[PDB]
C-alpha cells in the first residue's frame, strides 16, 4: 500500500517494504539476487553517510572560509597554518593505516554477522549491532536508536539520498563554473537568465594536471567540456 | 491464375561432410563402390548429370540453381 | 546451465564441462573426436604455460628498461645476450633441443602410454613421472608443494585459474608481437603513451591497424 | 500508399487480405508484392522477421529523424553555440561532405567504441529472437533480470524497456503499438526525405523548410533541378 | 577511368567479397531456403526482371559510371594531363564546378532531362561515329549515349 | 570431423597434398642447390 516511485507501476517481487526508504525502484533489476541486495544496501549506506558529511563539510567550510574553494582545498599549500605544506606522503600514511583497520572490521561484519562486535584489546566491551550497517552501542551514545527505529532509518536514507545528488551537483557546478555551491547560488540570483547552465555547460575549468610536491596528478571533468 | 510469388522449402538438406566421404552417393549404380577402374571414370562423368540422378524436376532445378 | 562463450547458444555435445575452462567454444568442431580432444587439451596447456612464462618475462624486463636498469627490449635481448656474453648461437640452439628433446619426448610417450615413464628406467625414478591426469603431471618433482595432493575442491579451482591465466597470457603474447609490428616500441613504451593521451594515442590512430583512417 | 488513416490503403488487394487480418500493428492491407504471405515462406522473407524488422527500422528512423534536425533548430534558436550548428551530413559521418573537428577523439576512435557497444546490444537482442528468453538466464552482472523478454521479439517489455508500464490493458497496448508504427513509418519517410533533399539541394532539412515557406512557388523540387 | 593501383586493389578485394557472397548464396538456396518448382516456372516474371532489371538497369548504371567517371578522366588523359594530376572520380562527382569546365552542360543540372531539352547534353551525349584520332578507339561520349539508349 | 578427415583421405585429395609436398621439396632443393648436373 506504500507509495511507489511512479504512479501505477508494479513494484518488484523482492521489494516488499522490508527496508527503509523502499519505493520499489529497481529498473535494472540489480536486487534480484538476495545476496547482492544486501551488499548493495550497505554501499547505499556508505555513500549516503559519506555524502552527507561531504555536503555538510563543503557548505560549512564555505561559510567559515569563503576563499578556500574546496575543489582546490586538497592542495597542500592551501591547508591550514598548522598543517600547511605537510608532506602528503606521510599524511596519506595515517589515512591508509587507520582506514584499512576500520573498513576491514566493517567488512568482516558483513561476511560473518556479529563476529566483530567485541573489542579486541579490552575484553568485555561490545556493541549491540541490531542490524547490519547499524552498529549502535558506542556508535549511538545519545541512544536515539531506542524508540521508532524504523522511522529514523527512513529519515536517514532519504536525507542521505538527497545528499548524494546534492554533492555531485557541487562537483559538476565547480567543474563548469569554477565556483563553490554558495558562490554559484549568489551568481544565479544576481543574473538569473544570463548566468545559468545553458551558458556554463560548455566549459570545463579544471586544469589538465597539477603538481603536488613534485608528483604530477592527472585531473578530468565528468564531460568533454571545452577546456 | 496462379499468382507469382516467392516459394521455398525450409532446411531441405542437411549440411554435413558425411557424403563427402562416400563417393558416388548421388547415383544408385555407383553408390556401392568400385570393383573395376571403370567406376572411377563413371563417377566424374555422371557427377553433373542431375537429370539422371533423380526423376524429380524440383530436385533437379534446385541443384541447377545452386550450381 | 553453465556459462558459454555465446550466451543463448547451446554448448557442443562433445564439450560437457568436465574440462577446465570449458565454455563450449568450438565453432569449427576441431575437437569432436574424443581422442583428438585429449591431444588438444594438453596442447592448450603447454601453449598456455609457455605464454605465461613468456609474458611474465617480457613484462619484467620491460619494467627494467623503463626504470633505466639497462635491460634491452624483448625483441633485442637475443642479440644482446649472445654478443655481450660471447655465446655461439648454434651451440646454444643445439643444447636447447637436447634438453627439450629429452624432456618433451618423455611427455610424448606418457601421452601415448600413460604411466610408462614411471617404470624406473630413467635413473631409477619410479613415481615422479607417473602422471596424475592428461596435462597435469603431478608428483613430487613437478608439484613439490603437493597442492594437487591436498584439498580436492581447491585443486579443481586452481585448474580453472591455470587455464584462464594461460589463455590471457597467450593473447598478451600476440599483443606484444602485433604492437611491436605496428609501433616499433616496447610493451610498456606503448602503455606509457596510451596513459599520456588515451584519446589520441591508440591503435585507431597509429596509421597501420586502420589503413582507411 | 494511402496517406492518413483508413480501413484500407490504395494498394490493398484481395490477394493480400487472405493473410492480413489486422492482428499486426498498422495492418492496413497494403502488400502489393505479397511478401508477408505465410504459405511457403522461409529465409528472412517471413512474417515474424519482416514485422520485427519494420519496428526496428521505425525506432532507428525516429531517433534519426529527430536527431538530424535538432542541431539546426536548436542552433537557429540560439540554445547551442554556433560552432555546433552543423548539418546532419556534415557531422563526420561522411567526411567528404564535411567533418567536424572538436570531438573528444578521432572519429575512428569513437567508431571502435560504437562497434563494441553495438556488438553487445545487437547480438544480445538477436539471441532473444533465436532463443526466446535465453538472455535472462546466463549471468550478466545481475542485468539478466530485465532481459527475459515477453515472447514477442519486437516488444521485450520488462522492468526497463517498459519502465513506466504503459498500456496495461490489452486495448491500450494495441493503440500504443499503432501510434508507434505510424510515427515510425512517418519518420522512415522523413529520413529518406533528408537524404534525397541533401543531394538535390546540398542544404540542411531545416534550411529547405525555411526556403520553401519564403517563396513556395520558387522553392520546390521542380525548381531545384537547376540552379 | 582507373588511374592507380589502389583502385585496382580495391576492386580485387570487392571481387573476393562477391565470390564469398556467391558461394554463400549457393549454400543458402540449396541447404537452407530452396525455391520450389512452381517458383522456377515463372518464365514471364524471369524475363521481365532479366530484361529490365539485369540488362536494363545494368546498362543504365554503367552509363552513370561513364558519364561521371570515364568521360571526365579520359578527356583529360587524352589532353596529355599527367595521370597523377587528374581529379579523383569522387571530386568530379561532388564538385559540379569541375564537371562544368570539361562539359558545360553540367552547369544546368538535370533540369534539361526533365524539361525534355535533351539537346543540351549534346556535348557529352554525342553521335559522332568513327574512331577517336588520339587513342584510336571509339568515342566514350558515343559509348555513353549508346548505353543510355540501350 | 571424422567424415571431414575421411574426405581428406580420398585419392584426389591425397595426391594433391602428396605431389604438392613432393614438388615443393624438389623446387626448394633446386633453389638452394641451383643447376645440379653431376653428383660431385
Ligand atoms: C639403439 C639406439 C637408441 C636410440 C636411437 C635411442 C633413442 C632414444 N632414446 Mg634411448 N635410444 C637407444 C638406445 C637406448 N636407449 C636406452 C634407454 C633410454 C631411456 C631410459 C630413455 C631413452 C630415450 C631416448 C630418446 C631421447 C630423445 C632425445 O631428445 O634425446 C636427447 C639426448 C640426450 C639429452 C643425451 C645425449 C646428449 C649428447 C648427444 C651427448 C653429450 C655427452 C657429454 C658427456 C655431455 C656433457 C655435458 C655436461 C658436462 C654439461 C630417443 C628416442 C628417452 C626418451 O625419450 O624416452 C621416452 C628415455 O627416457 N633411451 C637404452 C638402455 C636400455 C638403450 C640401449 O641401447
Ligand atoms: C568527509 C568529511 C570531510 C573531509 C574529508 C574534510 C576535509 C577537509 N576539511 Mg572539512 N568539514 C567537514 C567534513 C570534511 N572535511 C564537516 C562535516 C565539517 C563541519 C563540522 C567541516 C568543517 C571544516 C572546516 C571549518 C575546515 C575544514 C577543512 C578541511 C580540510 C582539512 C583541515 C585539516 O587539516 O584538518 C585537520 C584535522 C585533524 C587534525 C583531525 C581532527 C579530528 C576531529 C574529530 C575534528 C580538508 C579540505 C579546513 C580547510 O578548508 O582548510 C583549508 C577548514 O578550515 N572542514
Ligand atoms: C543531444 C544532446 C547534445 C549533444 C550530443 C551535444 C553535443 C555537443 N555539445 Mg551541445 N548542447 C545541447 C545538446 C547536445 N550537445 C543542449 C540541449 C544544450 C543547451 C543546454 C547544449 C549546449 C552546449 C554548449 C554551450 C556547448 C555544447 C558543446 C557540445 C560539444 C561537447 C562539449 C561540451 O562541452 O558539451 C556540453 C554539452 C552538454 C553537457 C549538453 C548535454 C545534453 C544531454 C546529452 C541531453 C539532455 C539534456 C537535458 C534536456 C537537460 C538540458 C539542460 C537543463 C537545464 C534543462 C558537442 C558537439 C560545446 C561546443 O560547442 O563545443 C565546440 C559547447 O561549448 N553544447
Ligand atoms: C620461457 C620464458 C623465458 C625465456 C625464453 C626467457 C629468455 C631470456 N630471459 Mg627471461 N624471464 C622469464 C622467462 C623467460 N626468459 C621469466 C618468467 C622471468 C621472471 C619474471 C624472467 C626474468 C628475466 C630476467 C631478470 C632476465 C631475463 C633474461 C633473459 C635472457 C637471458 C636468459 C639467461 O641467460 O638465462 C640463463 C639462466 C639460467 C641458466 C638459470 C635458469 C633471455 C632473452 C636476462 C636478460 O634479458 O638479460 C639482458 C635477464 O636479466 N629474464
Ligand atoms: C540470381 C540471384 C538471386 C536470386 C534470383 C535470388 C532469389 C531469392 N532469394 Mg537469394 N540471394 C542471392 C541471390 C539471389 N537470390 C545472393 C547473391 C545472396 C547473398 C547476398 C542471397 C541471399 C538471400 C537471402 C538471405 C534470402 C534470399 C531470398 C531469396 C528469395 C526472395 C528474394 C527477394 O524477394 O529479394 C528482394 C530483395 C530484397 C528484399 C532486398 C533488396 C536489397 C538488397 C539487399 C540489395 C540489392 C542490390 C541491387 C541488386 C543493386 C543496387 C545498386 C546500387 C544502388 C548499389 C528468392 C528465392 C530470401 C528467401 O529465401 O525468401 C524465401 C532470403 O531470405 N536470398
Ligand atoms: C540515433 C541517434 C543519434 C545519433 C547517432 C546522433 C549523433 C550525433 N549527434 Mg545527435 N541527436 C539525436 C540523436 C542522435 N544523434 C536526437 C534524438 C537528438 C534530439 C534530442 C539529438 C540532438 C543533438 C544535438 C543537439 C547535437 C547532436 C550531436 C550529435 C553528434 C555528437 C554526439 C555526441 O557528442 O554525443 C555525446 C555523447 C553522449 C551524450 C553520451 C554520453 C555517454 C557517457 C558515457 C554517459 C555517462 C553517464 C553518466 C555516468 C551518468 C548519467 C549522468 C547524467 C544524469 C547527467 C553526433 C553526430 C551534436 C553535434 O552535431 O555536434 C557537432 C549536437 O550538438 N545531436
Ligand atoms: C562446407 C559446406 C557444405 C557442406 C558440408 C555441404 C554438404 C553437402 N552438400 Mg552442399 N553446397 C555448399 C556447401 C556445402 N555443402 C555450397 C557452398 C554450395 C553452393 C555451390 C552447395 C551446393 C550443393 C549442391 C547443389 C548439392 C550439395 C550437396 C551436398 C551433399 C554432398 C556434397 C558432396 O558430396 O560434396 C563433395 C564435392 C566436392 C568436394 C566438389 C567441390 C566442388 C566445388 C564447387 C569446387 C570446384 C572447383 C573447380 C573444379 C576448380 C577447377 C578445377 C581444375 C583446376 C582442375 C552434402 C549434404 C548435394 C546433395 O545434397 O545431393 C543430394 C547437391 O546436389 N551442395
Ligand atoms: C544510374 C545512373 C546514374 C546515377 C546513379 C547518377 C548519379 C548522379 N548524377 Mg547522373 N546521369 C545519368 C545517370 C546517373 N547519374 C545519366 C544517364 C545522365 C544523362 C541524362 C546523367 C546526367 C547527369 C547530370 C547532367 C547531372 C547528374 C548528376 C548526378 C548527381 C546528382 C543527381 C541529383 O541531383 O540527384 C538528386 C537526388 C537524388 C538522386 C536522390 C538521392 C537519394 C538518397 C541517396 C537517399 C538516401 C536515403 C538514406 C536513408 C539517407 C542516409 C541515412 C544514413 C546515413 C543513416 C549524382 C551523383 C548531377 C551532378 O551533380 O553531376 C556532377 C548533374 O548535374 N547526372
Ligand atoms: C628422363 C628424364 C629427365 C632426367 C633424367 C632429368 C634430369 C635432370 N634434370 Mg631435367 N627435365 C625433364 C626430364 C629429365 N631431367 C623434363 C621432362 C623437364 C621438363 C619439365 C625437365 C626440366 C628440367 C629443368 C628446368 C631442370 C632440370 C634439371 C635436371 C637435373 C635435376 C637434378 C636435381 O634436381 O637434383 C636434386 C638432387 C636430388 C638428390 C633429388 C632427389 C631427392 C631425394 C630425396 C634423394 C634421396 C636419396 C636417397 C637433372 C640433371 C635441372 C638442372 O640443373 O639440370 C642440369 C633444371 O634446372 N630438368
Ligand atoms: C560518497 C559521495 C561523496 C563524498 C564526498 C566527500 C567525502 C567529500 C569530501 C570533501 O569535500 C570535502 C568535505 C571538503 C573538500 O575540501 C575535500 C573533499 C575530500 C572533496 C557521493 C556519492 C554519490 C553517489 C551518487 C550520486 C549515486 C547515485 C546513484 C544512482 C542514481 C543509482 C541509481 C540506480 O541504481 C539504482 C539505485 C537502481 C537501479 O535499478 C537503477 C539505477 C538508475 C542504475
Amino acid at each position: 500500500d506504500r507509495k511507489l516511485w511512479a504512479p501505477g507501476v508494479v513494484a518488484p517481487e523482492y521489494l516488499k517494504g522490508d527496508l527503509a526508504g523502499d519505493y520499489g525502484w529497481d529498473p535494472l533489476g540489480l536486487g534480484a539476487d538476495p545476496t547482492a541486495l544486501k551488499w548493495y544496501r550497505q554501499s547505499e549506506l556508505q555513500h549516503a553517510r559519506w555524502a552527507m558529511l561531504g555536503v555538510a563539510g563543503v557548505l560549512v567550510q564555505e561559510i567559515v572560509k569563503p576563499d578556500v574553494y574546496f575543489y582546490e582545498a586538497g592542495l597542500p599549500q592551501n591547508l591550514p597554518e598548522p598543517f600547511t605544506n605537510i608532506n602528503m606522503g606521510g599524511l596519506l600514511a595515517w589515512e591508509f593505516i587507520l582506514m584499512h583497520w576500520v573498513e576491514v572490521r566493517r567488512w568482516q561484519d558483513y561476511k560473518n554477522f556479529g563476529s566483530v562486535n567485541e573489542d579486541p584489546i579490552f575484553k568485555g566491551n561490545k556493541v549491540p549491532n541490531p542490524e547490519m550497517g547499524y552498529p549502535g552501542g558506542i556508535f549511538d551514545p545519545f541512544g536515539f536508536s531506542k524508540g521508532n527505529l524504523k522511522e529514523l532509518q527512513t529519515k536517514e536514507i532519504k536525507n542521505g539520498r538527497l545528499a548524494m545528488i546534492a554533492y555531485m551537483a557541487f562537483i559538476l557546478q565547480a567543474q563548469a563554473t569554477g565556483k563553490g555551491p554558495l558562490a554559484a547560488l549568489s551568481a544565479h540570483l544576481s543574473n538569473p537568465f544570463g548566468n545559468n547552465i545553458l551558458k556554463n555547460i560548455g566549459t570545463c575549468t579544471v586544469p589538465h594536471s597539477v603538481d603536488v610536491q613534485g608528483l604530477t596528478i592527472p585531473l578530468t571533468c565528468l564531460w568533454p567540456g571545452s577546456q | 491464375a496462379k499468382k507469382v510469388k516467392i516459394a521455398v522449402d525450409r532446411n531441405p538438406v542437411e549440411t554435413s561432410f558425411e557424403k563427402w566421404a562416400k563417393p558416388g552417393h548421388f547415383s544408385r549404380t555407383l553408390s556401392k563402390g568400385p570393383n573395376t577402374t571403370t567406376w572411377i571414370w563413371n563417377l566424374h562423368a555422371d557427377a553433373h548429370d542431375f537429370d539422371s540422378h533423380t526423376s524429380d524436376l524440383e530436385e533437379i532445378s534446385r541443384k541447377v540453381f545452386s550450381a | 546451465v553453465r556459462p558459454v562463450w555465446f550466451p543463448g547458444n547451446p554448448p557442443p555435445a562433445h564439450l560437457d564441462g568436465s574440462l577446465a575452462g570449458d565454455y563450449g567454444f568450438d565453432p569449427l568442431f576441431l575437437g569432436q573426436e574424443p581422442q583428438t580432444l585429449k591431444w588438444y587439451v594438453q596442447a592448450e596447456l603447454v601453449h598456455g604455460r609457455f605464454a605465461m612464462l613468456g609474458a611474465a618475462g617480457i613484462i619484467l624486463t620491460s619494467i627494467g628498461a623503463k626504470v633505466g636498469l639497462g635491460f634491452p627490449e624483448w625483441y633485442d635481448a637475443g642479440k644482446v645476450v649472445v654478443e655481450k656474453n660471447n655465446i655461439d648461437f648454434p651451440t646454444l640452439m643445439v643444447i636447447q633441443f637436447y634438453l627439450m628433446g629429452w624432456a618433451e619426448t618423455k611427455r610424448w610417450y606418457d601421452f601415448k602410454n600413460p604411466g610408462s615413464q614411471a617404470d624406473g628406467s630413467f635413473l631409477g625414478f619410479t613415481e615422479e613421472f607417473k602422471g596424475l591426469e592428461n596435462g597435469y603431471p603431478g608428483g613430487r618433482f613437478f608439484d613439490p608443494m603437493g597442492l594437487s595432493r591436498g584439498d580436492a575442491a581447491k585443486y579443481q579451482e586452481y585448474k580453472q585459474k591455470e587455464v584462464k591465466n594461460g589463455r590471457l597470457a597467450m593473447i598478451a603474447c600476440l599483443g606484444f608481437a602485433a604492437q611491436y609490428a605496428a609501433t616499433g616500441k616496447g610493451p610498456l613504451d606503448n602503455l606509457a603513451d596510451h596513459l599520456a593521451d588515451p584519446n589520441h594515442v591508440n591503435f585507431a590512430t597509429n596509421g597501420v591497424s586502420i589503413p582507411i583512417a | 500508399v494511402d496517406r492518413s488513416k483508413d480501413q484500407l490503403y490504395v494498394g490493398a488487394s484481395q490477394s493480400s487480405l487472405a493473410y492480413l487480418d489486422g492482428s499486426l500493428p498498422g495492418d492496413f492491407g497494403f502488400d502489393p508484392l505479397g511478401l508477408l504471405d505465410p504459405v511457403n515462406s522461409g529465409g528472412f522473407i517471413e512474417p515474424k522477421w519482416l514485422q520485427y524488422s519494420e519496428v526496428i527500422h521505425a525506432r532507428w528512423a525516429m531517433l534519426g529523424a529527430a536527431g538530424c534536425i535538432a542541431p539546426e533548430v536548436l542552433g537557429a534558436a540560439g540554445l547551442i553555440p554556433d560552432a555546433t550548428n552543423i548539418k546532419w551530413f556534415e557531422s563526420g559521418v561522411i567526411p567528404p561532405a564535411g567533418s567536424y573537428n572538436g570531438y573528444w577523439a578521432d572519429p575512428y576512435t569513437i567508431f571502435f567504441v560504437e562497434i563494441v557497444a553495438m556488438q553487445f546490444a545487437e547480438l544480445r537482442r538477436l539471441q532473444d529472437f533465436r532463443y526466446p528468453g535465453s538472455m535472462g538466464q546466463q549471468y550478466f552482472l545481475g542485468l539478466e533480470a530485465i532481459f527475459k523478454g515477453s515472447g514477442d521479439a519486437a516488444y521485450p517489455g520488462g522492468p526497463f524497456f517498459n519502465l513506466f508500464n504503459l498500456g496495461k490493458t490489452e486495448a491500450a497496448m494495441k493503440e500504443l503499438k499503432l501510434k508507434e508504427i505510424k510515427n515510425g513509418r512517418l519518420a522512415m519517410l522523413a529520413m529518406l526525405g533528408y537524404g534525397a533533399q541533401a543531394v538535390m539541394t546540398g542544404k540542411g532539412p531545416f534550411q529547405n523548410l525555411v526556403e520553401h515557406l519564403a517563396d513556395p512557388v520558387n522553392n520546390n523540387i521542380l525548381t531545384n533541378f537547376a540552379g | 577511368g582507373i588511374t592507380s593501383e589502389l583502385q585496382l586493389y580495391t576492386t580485387a578485394i570487392g571481387g573476393l567479397v562477391m565470390a564469398a557472397a556467391m558461394f554463400f548464396a549457393g549454400w543458402f538456396h540449396y541447404h537452407k531456403a530452396a525455391p520450389k518448382l512452381e517458383w522456377f516456372q515463372n518464365v514471364e516474371s524471369m524475363l521481365n526482371h532479366h530484361l529490365g532489371g539485369l540488362l536494363g538497369l545494368g546498362s543504365l548504371a554503367w552509363a552513370g559510371h561513364q558519364i561521371h567517371v570515364s568521360l571526365p578522366v579520359n578527356k583529360l588523359l587524352d589532353a596529355g594531363v599527367d595521370p597523377k594530376e587528374i581529379p579523383l572520380p569522387h571530386d568530379l562527382l561532388l564538385n559540379r564546378a569541375i564537371m562544368a569546365d570539361l562539359y558545360p552542360s553540367f552547369a544546368k543540372g538535370i533540369a534539361p532531362f526533365f524539361t525534355l531539352n535533351w539537346s543540351e547534353y549534346s556535348d557529352f551525349l554525342t553521335f559522332k561515329g568513327g574512331l577517336n584520332p588520339v587513342t584510336g578507339g571509339l568515342w566514350l561520349s558515343d559509348t555513353a549515349h549508346h548505353h543510355v539508349a540501350i | 570431423m571424422k567424415d571431414f578427415t575421411t574426405y581428406l583421405s580420398t585419392a584426389p585429395v591425397i595426391a594433391t597434398i602428396w605431389f604438392t609436398f613432393t614438388a615443393g621439396l624438389l623446387i626448394e632443393i633446386n633453389r638452394y642447390f641451383p643447376d645440379p648436373l653431376v653428383f660431385s
